[PDB]
RNA sequence: AAGCAGAACUGGCGAUGCGGGAUGAACCGAACGUAGAGUUAAGGUGCCGGAAUACACGCUCAUCAGACACCACAAAAGGUGUUAGUUCAUCUAGACAGCCGGACGGUGGCCAUGGAAGUCGGAAUCCGCUAAGGAGUGUGUAACAACUCACCGGCCGAAUGAAC
RNA sequence: GGCUUGUGGCAGUCAAGCGUUCAUAGCGACAUUGCUUUUUGAUUCUUCGAUGUCGGCUCUUCCUAUCAUACCGAAGCAGAAU
């Protein structure tokens, strides 16, 4: 799960003689495989809707590959998550080239600032801002800067022997 | 927005109006001073001021029908404010600058000139004499009250008034300095 | 009688900016920078070398002192005909970084026959440089 | 539980071990800081301890209640016959 | 003589100051925190306490 | 004198209220369960401010007492007696055993305490929207008064009622809100037509 | 947050000359010279225009950000100091026991001596640092005048002057007894 | 309350070594004939010490850091330390800061006071003028006076403030 | 001796009030969070083929929750004394 993989996840309500053709309810689900995806497809059903596992069916199972992997898009993602103290909603930007590495980011910036886990995360929307102005974090206004150039001072290099003969410098 | 919103109105309800507008400086002066010149004219002239960009931007946006007001747009600026008349300009300046001499000095502020204090009877109770001490003014006792030995001077040009010694001026009712409404500028069609 | 201050000239993360990948599957072809992540992640277009279009981290990944024109975002086809505009491996070739990662590639590709005859052919340019020194 | 009544200690812990002197001459481990701008002269002498008598002198201590006046002081008396030199020493300055 | 211009001068740096509610230190006179670490940069704050 | 709250803090015994099997409790130190202005009509005081527990433990009564004393006291001394209508709403029916070898260790009765949960409302203030921020620093000091974690939470609902505004706001420009003492009762769809004429007489138009 | 780019502005008169190697600032003007070592800070200084110089910081924290401004004022503060000087003024102030405060040479050293400060018959004395200028001002009474090209120096030797002459045992409040700082400005201002 | 006393179900120790928890009857893993080879569990891989000073995103600087499943401790309350976030409000129709200007008249508002004139206090807290100025934000006086603040306006020149 | 800390002892948070005026100079009710093991309870784990028992004397060392002394901050600190 070095990456996550977006599924879409269909199920439905076993089909009855009063009800045929249940309403086929669907959900797109980050996960690390097809068996954490429908387990976590049930658990928002049984957040939303009188539906489990034993009351409902998986009807499909479907990875959502990105559609444009290769162009930088800065990512709105609401999220809400149980802290030590009580239920939070939180909005963050993550300037990022995919949607699942961009909830990659997300679940490592969450474990990382807030000490929440995947368990205490819920994903409400993974949204494109799909023009500048609209992005309002600061630490990814900052990267939207027109012809942006930066240095990268203090290099830092690894040495495959344990002795040097140089005193290596930190030039770059 | 809201009281901006009845401002502009208003300031273009008496540029439109009004056939002259004065526009006149504000530095020292107090709202007292302003007070009383409300009571000296109602009616023949009309004090509208509360300088802000807000004047700036409505006369900018008035200009769209009167190109003669972009001569006041470079003219807003100090401490200023606008009169609207239409009785002549050398009455108008007579009234406006006729009350200079406003409430007495203020202890902290820069005296210009130098500011001194006279051999003369004083007219106060003897009871009031360590104002006289503390700065070092000779003082003697006639007629029971304080008349002052020599023509000392408390402080030069170009000094602030200390705290201590602006008390034996404001009992004494000598104030070299408070000024009234001055003018900046005149505007005619 | 003037103001002296030392510049330090430094490589920047900027788009243009043909870097030489270290690490992975490319490891030693040449990448050119078309977008910028965040402080340590960028992304990266080698047309020419076959390094896919990728997003990268920084840390795998070392700067080259060669710099192009590239429009920010520029696609694989864009990137493709400005690097044979700009002439990107030729000015590469000709860095003594790419002329001692050609020697050292060669060094280890240089076998036992070889071996004996670059020695015998470093003992002959050694006596007339020992020869030169003595004269000198 | 506690002394229930406190004491100074019994002894000066720096004179320890209070053992016998490894010789009869005792050693100077320490001499004064060289001024070099003084001329060359010796930091100590050697003498033999002769005995202890008493002097009277007076008392030049203003303040004192005994300021010139005469007391009675004990004195010890030390035999220095002249040293001779038959040496010389010198000391480099090592990290150890 | 007092020079109570001389006087204000020293109550700049004696009596014009804010002290710490928990570990009366001497602040400046409009700060907000406590600069002392052991009391943990407080908000508790109060005037000095003025001579008569 | 009287032993530390930190020993009767959990829940750790079954619920023990007075009863004939007890018979010999002493009083609570909170009779006084209703402050300020607790005649207003369900209209005049349309905000609802909750203190609400975040633990599972117990509020002994001399804690009810001290919390509803400052929190009263301090909306009095700003907003004034009547600008609010403080209702405390956990009562101290559990009651708590002291023991004055362990033979014979059963105790005797020592105070009440009442017992809460996560998510229940320990105090509750409706109060106009003038006076929100008082009403927020009211229960926030007596927030100190108790032990564990408590929180301050802004009702949606109108006052004491169990309709949110809009809610509430939708019955009542109908004729299906009428009041009472200081409730109100509400018009049902049910019952007799001839009593739901006689009250309610406004709706029906 | 690690701000990508923060740099601030150092402007250079005509009569100053700065001369920056690593982190070790040289500022030679009209009145003099002032080096400071500021390698404590990792920052990056360059030269535009001969005229104005700036200092950057890339990838920096709250911290580190904070301290680019700090270097900006140091830096100002020396051509401030070498163009202008900086000069502090200070008086004395006692109620009953007039302080004397003069001039004194031992082994060549330049101290400051302070006697009969509240009749004390200790005498108070501090170093004057090298650089620094001590004068006593003619028609103000008891006032002492510091001067010299680094503000550092001058308002340290003002402090020194300052807290040698603090009141033990006694209210502070009352007792205002000492030698307090009433002015900080420039040498050559007009 | 207890490494306290007493029950229910199960699993253990006792009766049992082995690997791990430095150490330990009960914990984790796994139960044991004698060996060889391989792979693992729990636990770990700077050195002691076998095994990456591995890779990646962040957070933290402690003039008592932290690295504690059982387990060998820590709480309420706080901190413009720093990080991330929620809500509300203001701002180029020149927002917050700093400095500068003015902060009035009825009126020393009605009472109550020995006296309290905006500032011991009770109840009210209205319009006149203005850009604006409270029947007062503080220091003061016995009461005055005086100084100060809210409130607005000179200046720049871009975001800011509050509660959490 | 070990566990616990009701009780004892020592701290803290809030701030109705005391302090002529003023919550916090100094205190501080109603509540409430803690620490310690120099009290006393509670336990009965070690010792009954014996660990000599209270106090005092003597002597050493340790802790800080500091009475004095050193240097400081605050006060309803004028000095002095606190
Ligand atoms: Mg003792
Ligand atoms: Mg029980
Ligand atoms: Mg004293
Ligand atoms: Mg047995
Ligand atoms: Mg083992
Ligand atoms: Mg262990
Ligand atoms: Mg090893
Ligand atoms: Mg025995």
């Amino acid at each position: 799960m070095a990456h996550f993989k977006e599924y879409q996840v269909i199920g439905r309500r076993l089909p009855t003689e009063s009800v045929p053709e249940p309403k086929l309810f669907r959900m797109r689900i980050f996960a690390s495989n097809e068996v954490i995806a429908k387990s976590r497809y049930w658990y928002f059903l049984q957040k939303l809707h009188k539906v489990k596992k034993a009351s409902g069916e998986i009807v499909s199972i479907n990875q959502i590959n990105e559609a444009h992997p290769t162009k930088v898009k800065n990512f709105g993602v609401w999220v809400r998550y149980d802290s030590r103290s009580g239920t939070h909603n939180m909005y963050k930007e993550i300037r990022d080239v995919s949607r699942v590495a961009a909830v990659e980011t997300l679940y490592q910036d969450m474990a990382a600032r807030h000490r929440a886990r995947f368990r205490s995360i819920h994903i409400l929307k993974v949204a494109e801002i799909e023009k500048t102005a609209d992005v309002k974090r600061q630490y990814v206004k900052q990267f939207l800067t027109k012809d942006l150039k930066f240095p990268l001072p203090h290099r830092v290099q690894k040495s495959t022997k344990t002795f040097s003969y140089k005193r290596p410098s930190t030039f770059y | 927005r809201e009281k901006k919103a009845e401002y502009f109105a208003k300031l273009r309800e008496y540029l439109e109006e009004y056939k002259s507008l004065f526009v006149v400086g504000v530095d020292n002066v107090s709202s007292q001073q302003m007070h009383e010149v409300r009571k000296e004219l109602r009616g023949r002239a009309v004090v509208l001021m509360g300088k802000n960009t807000m004047v700036r931007r409505a006369i900018r946006g008035f200009l769209s029908d009167l190109p003669d007001f972009e001569k006041l747009l470079p003219f807003v600026k100090g401490n200023v404010g606008f009169v609207f008349t239409n009785e002549p300009l050398t009455e108008i300046k007579n009234v406006i600058v006729s009350n200079r001499v406003a409430a007495p000095a203020r202890a902290g502020a820069v005296a210009p000139e130098d500011i001194w204090v006279r051999a003369v009877n004083t007219g106060m109770e003897p009871g009031k004499t360590s104002f006289f001490q503390a700065l070092g003014v000779p003082t003697k006792i006639a007629r029971g009250t304080i008349e002052i030995v020599s023509d000392v001077k408390v402080v030069d040009a170009g000094n602030k008034v200390g705290q201590s010694e602006a008390s034996l001026l404001n009992l004494l009712n000598i104030s070299p300095f408070t000024f009234g409404l001055t003018v900046v500028q005149v505007y005619d069609n | 009688t003037d103001s002296i201050v030392k510049a330090s000239n430094w490589r920047l993360v900027e788009v243009g900016r043909v870097v030489l990948i270290k690490k992975g599957q490319s490891a030693g072809k040449l990448a050119a920078i078309v977008e910028i992540i965040d402080q340590k992640k960028v992304l990266i277009d080698g047309p020419k070398a076959g390094v896919p279009r990728q997003a990268i981290n920084l840390g795998q990944v070392v700067l080259t002192p060669l710099t192009f024109a590239l429009p920010r975002g520029a696609r694989t086809a864009t990137v493709s005909k400005k690097w044979a505009a700009a002439a990107v491996c030729e000015k590469w070739a000709a860095s003594s970084w790419a002329k001692k990662i050609a020697q050292r590639e060669r060094r280890a590709a240089l076998t036992d026959f070889e071996r004996f005859q670059v020695m015998v052919l470093r003992k002959q340019k050694r006596y007339t440089v020992k020869k030169a020194l003595a004269k000198a | 539980s506690h002394r229930k009544y406190e004491a100074p200690r019994h002894g000066h812990l720096g004179f320890l071990p209070r053992k016998r002197a490894a010789s009869i001459r005792a050693r100077v481990k320490a001499f004064p800081k060289d001024d070099r701008s003084k001329p060359v002269a010796l930091t100590s002498f050697l003498g033999y301890k002769a005995g202890m008598t008493t002097i009277v002198r007076d008392l030049d201590r203003p303040g004192s209640k005994f300021h010139k006046r005469e007391v009675v002081e004990a004195v010890t008396v030390v035999d220095t016959p002249p040293v001779v030199v038959v040496g010389v020493v010198g000391y480099v300055e090592t990290p150890r | 003589i007092i020079e109570p211009s001389l006087k204000a001068l020293a109550s700049k740096y004696n009596c014009d100051k804010s002290v710490c509610r928990k570990c009366y230190a001497r602040l400046p006179p409009r700060a907000t925190n406590c600069r002392k670490r052991k009391c943990g940069h407080t908000n508790q704050l109060r005037p000095k306490k003025k001579l008569k | 004198a009287r032993r530390p709250a930190r020993c009767y803090r959990y829940q750790k015994n079954k619920p023990y209220p007075k009863s004939r099997y007890n018979r010999a409790v002493p009083d609570s130190k909170i009779r006084i369960y209703d402050l300020g202005k607790k005649k207003a009509t369900v209209d005049e005081f349309p905000l609802c401010v909750h203190l609400v527990s975040n633990e599972l433990e117990q509020l002994s009564s001399e804690a009810l007492e001290a919390a509803r004393i400052c929190a009263n006291k301090y909306m009095t001394t700003v907003s004034g007696r009547d600008a609010f209508h403080l209702r405390v709403r956990v009562h101290p029916f559990h009651v708590l055993r002291i023991n004055k070898g362990m033979r014979g260790a059963w105790g005797k009765p020592h105070g009440l305490a009442a017992r809460v949960d996560i998510g229940q409302i320990i105090f509750s203030v409706r109060t106009k929207d003038s006076n929100k921020d008082v009403v927020v620093e009211g229960l926030r000091r007596a927030r100190y008064k108790f032990p564990g974690q408590q929180k301050i939470i802004l009702s949606k609902k109108w006052g004491f009622t169990n309709l949110d505004r809009p809610e509430y706001l939708k019955k009542r420009e109908a004729g299906e809100v009428k009041d009472d003492g200081a409730f109100v009762k509400f018009l049902s769809k049910k019952g007799s037509l001839e009593n739901n004429i006689r009250e309610f007489p406004e709706y029906f138009a | 947050m690690k701000y990508i780019q923060t740099e601030q502005q150092i402007e250079v008169p005509e009569g100053v000359t700065v001369s920056i190697k690593s982190r070790i600032v040289k500022v030679v003007g009209p009145r003099g010279t002032l080096t400071k070592n500021l390698k404590h800070i990792d920052v990056t200084f360059t030269k535009v225009n001969n005229q104005l110089i700036k200092v950057a910081v890339h990838n920096g924290g709250r911290k580190h950000v904070a301290a680019l401004r700090t270097v900006k004022s140091l830096v100002d503060n020396m051509i401030t100091g070498v163009t202008k000087g900086y000069k502090y003024k200070m008086r004395y102030v006692y109620a009953h026991f007039p302080i004397n405060v003069n001039i004194v040479e031992k082994d060549g050293a330049k101290f400051i001596e302070v006697r009969n400060f509240l009749g004390d018959k200790k005498i108070r004395n501090v170093p004057v640092r090298d650089g620094v200028t001590i004068e006593f001002s003619t028609n103000v009474k008891d006032e002492i005048v510091l001067s010299g090209n680094s503000v550092e120096d001058v308002s340290q030797n003002a402090a020194d002057l300052q807290q040698i002459c603090r009141v033990r045992n006694k209210d502070i409040r009352k007792f205002l007894d000492g030698i307090y700082v009433s002015h900080k400005g420039f040498i050559t201002e007009d």
